[PDB]
């Protein structure tokens, strides 16, 4: 519709390159250095999953959109990356650490106003300083993170709202320094529910390695165009046109992956997130079927995040 | 300007004269004067690869009451072309765009305004707020306690202090000779209605304003040769700050601050290329700001270099290597005898091999 035949041909030519995934990872945020896995996760979130309706099953509409949590020291690439995502992604939202009722001056009737979360429906909402936010708001987040809906019962006003949004949150550890400990709660002090709801959790640690400081300083003092402009339309085309579906080999692989993963401790929600990640990677290759490569890559990324 | 006036600025030690010309009525504190001069000059603004960097210099001065901070703020308000002087309760940021915002009693303000101050500090925007913030603070108890931590004595968040590129602490330390000197200078100022006679008479306010205006017009370019030295110095400073738990968090903001200081110094000296002298002066200023808060051995080492996996070393090889280092054979024999008395090794009488004990 919005693309000529030559644009579709160019998209197919780029997709036929096996290196398109890593090339696009290199294309995302050129000013950010040696965070390839984070860029991969951001790209997978941008692709997201595929929407499925379970009306015949009697089950509620399952979430099919990916959320990622980031934790680290302030002054790092959090704010710049969040601004980059907010500017690049259309309908993006930037917030710092909901719906409300307004009087109609004409009819004296109480009308409703939509917050940034509702206004960013089908978009991406990014939040800075997640730790420094009030517990009242984070309690509300459980509903939007899980059911993608929002219910209000106040002053006789009862309503339900659609909140199809992806949350990209940045948080600061309570010690303001990576104290040598075991669980992420021991450094960040977050409840198990919120952490379990996040599909991907990444930690930004400034290593005490001299060569890393040399590379950082050289990147700063020394501080592509063909990719992002085409990529916006490419992501739109992938979202509108293709949708992947699961296969039997991926079924067996995911079953074995789950039974192995629980031995490490694992909840079914991470299995749902793995299915979503496999769908996203299938969308990356513009493949209509989920194969072994998607499952292997998703499991590799999840295990790398857990190891880190 | 008239170029003759610029020459009248450009005598020997012109940097010292310019530094002393700012608030000469207050004796000493030349480092704070230099910091204010660099704030008046300011760094360079660039927007490379999609991100905007700041060149504005924001300085926070905290000290016990009675150290003449308010008079410094009034003087810098007078001297700056675009300057806005405001108090904590009495409040402006937009009005001081492309200028200096002088605010005092920063520690005596609610945190709600402090929260909005962070965005202005980080992005110079609110509308645009491209201004140099000069904040004044006081200790909570009226006296600075070195026993207590800096953040507790300032009762401000660590991030807010980090966003200030320069921190200067002034303590009213009682020294008899310094007290007498300050008293006599103050008496001369009172009686004569003029500053005490220094080595060089300070320049006029209009001349200094014009000179700052012209020096701001230039945009020096950082050479790539000095990058390696800057990287090494930043690594050393960050390692020192990592070893000390009470030091401020030296993130990339410190590197940005020292780069801004170097660019401001380059503008001050009227050169389109930043030299290593500017980097050295910036490092010295940052260090001062953070501080306010025998042939025998050589020959033994030379023969030690020939112990790469062997217990015995040939006499001829060691003799040749020691002479090549610039030592006569007499000194080689003297060193051999001296370390031989300690019985570190034994020499064969054939003077062909030495077995190291």
């Amino acid at each position: 519709k919005l693309f000529s035949e030559k644009r579709v041909e160019l998209l197919k030519e780029l997709s036929r390159k096996p290196d398109i995934y890593e090339r696009l990872a290199s294309a995302l945020a050129p000013s950010i250095y040696e965070h390839e896995d984070i860029k991969k996760g951001i790209l997978l979130q941008l692709f997201g999953g595929t929407r499925k309706d379970f009306s015949h099953t009697g089950r509620g509409k399952f979430r099919a959109e990916i959320n990622i949590l980031l934790c680290g020291d302030p002054g790092t690439s959090k704010s710049q990356l969040l601004q980059y995502v907010y500017n690049l992604v259309p309908r993006g939202q930037y917030t710092s650490g909901t719906a409300y009722v307004m009087k109609d001056p004409e009819t004296r009737q109480l009308v409703l106003q939509t917050g940034a979360l509702v206004l960013s429906d089908n978009g991406i909402c990014c939040i800075d300083e997640f730790d420094k936010m009030n517990e009242s708001t984070r309690s509300v987040l459980h509903e939007v993170m899980e059911q993608q809906t929002l219910s209000i019962a106040k002053a006789g006003i009862i309503c339900q709202l659609n909140a199809r949004t992806s949350v990209l949150a940045a948080a600061n550890p309570i010690e303001s320094q990576w104290n040598p400990k075991k669980t992420t709660i021991e450094n960040i002090q977050l409840p198990h529910t919120l952490l379990s709801r996040f599909d991907l959790i990444f930690l930004m640690l400034d290593p005490q390695d001299e060569a890393y400081d040399r590379r950082l300083a050289h990147h700063l003092v020394a501080l592509e165009l063909l990719d992002m402009a085409v990529l916006k339309d490419y992501i739109a085309y992938a979202h509108s046109t293709i949708m992947p579906r699961l296969s039997e080999e991926a079924s067996q692989a995911l079953i074995e992956a789950y039974v192995d993963m629980r031995k490490i401790g694992a909840y079914p929600r991470q299995l749902e997130s793995l299915i979503r990640l496999a769908e996203a990677h299938a969308k990356v290759r513009l493949s209509n079927k989920v194969e072994a490569i998607d499952v292997e890559e998703a499991k590799r990324l999840h295990r790398e995040a857990l190891k880190q | 300007l008239t170029r003759e006036e610029l020459r009248q600025i450009a005598e020997e030690d012109f940097y010292e004269k310019l530094a002393a010309s700012i608030a000469p009525e207050i004796y000493g504190h030349e480092d704070v004067k230099k910091a204010l001069l660099l704030l008046l000059v300011g760094g360079v603004d660039q927007s490379p690869r999609g991100m905007k960097i700041r060149g504005n210099i924001n300085i926070c001065l905290m000290g016990d009451p009675g150290v003449a901070k308010s008079q410094l703020l009034s003087y810098i308000d007078r001297l700056a072309p675009r300057s806005q002087y405001t108090t904590g309760r009495g409040s402006a940021l937009v009005l001081a765009d492309q200028g200096v915002c002088c605010i005092d009693e920063f520690d005596k303000m609610a945190e709600a305004d402090r929260t909005a101050i962070h965005e202005v500090m980080e992005q110079q925007t609110i509308l645009n707020a491209r201004c140099s913030i000069l904040a004044a603070a006081n200790p909570a108890y009226g006296r600075y306690n070195p026993r207590r931590s800096l953040e507790q004595n300032i009762q401000l968040p660590a991030a807010l202090l980090s966003r200030f590129d320069l921190l200067w602490l002034i303590q009213d330390r009682p020294d008899r000779d310094n007290d007498l000197r300050l008293a006599q200078h103050i008496t001369y100022v009172h009686q004569h209605s003029r500053q005490p006679p220094s080595q060089f008479e300070p320049l006029d306010m209009k001349l200094m304003r014009r000179y700052i205006a012209m020096c701001r017009e230039k945009q020096p370019m950082v050479p790539e040769s000095l990058a390696d030295y800057i990287t090494a110095a930043y690594v050393e400073m960050r390692r020192e700050a990592w070893a000390s738990k009470d030091a401020t968090y030296t993130s990339a903001r410190t590197l940005l601050a020292i780069l801004r200081l170097s660019t401001a110094l380059a503008r001050l000296r009227m050169v389109d290329v930043v030299e290593k002298e500017d980097v050295n002066e910036a490092i010295r200023l940052m260090e001062m700001s953070k501080d306010s808060l025998r042939p025998a051995d050589v020959i033994f080492a030379t023969v030690r270099e020939l112990v790469s996996g062997g217990r015995s070393v040939r006499f001829s090889e060691a003799e040749q290597r020691c002479v090549s280092r610039g030592f006569t054979p007499a000194q080689f024999q003297a060193a051999l005898d001296e370390y031989e008395e300690l019985n570190v090794w034994q020499v064969n009488a054939s003077r062909t091999r030495i077995t190291f004990v």
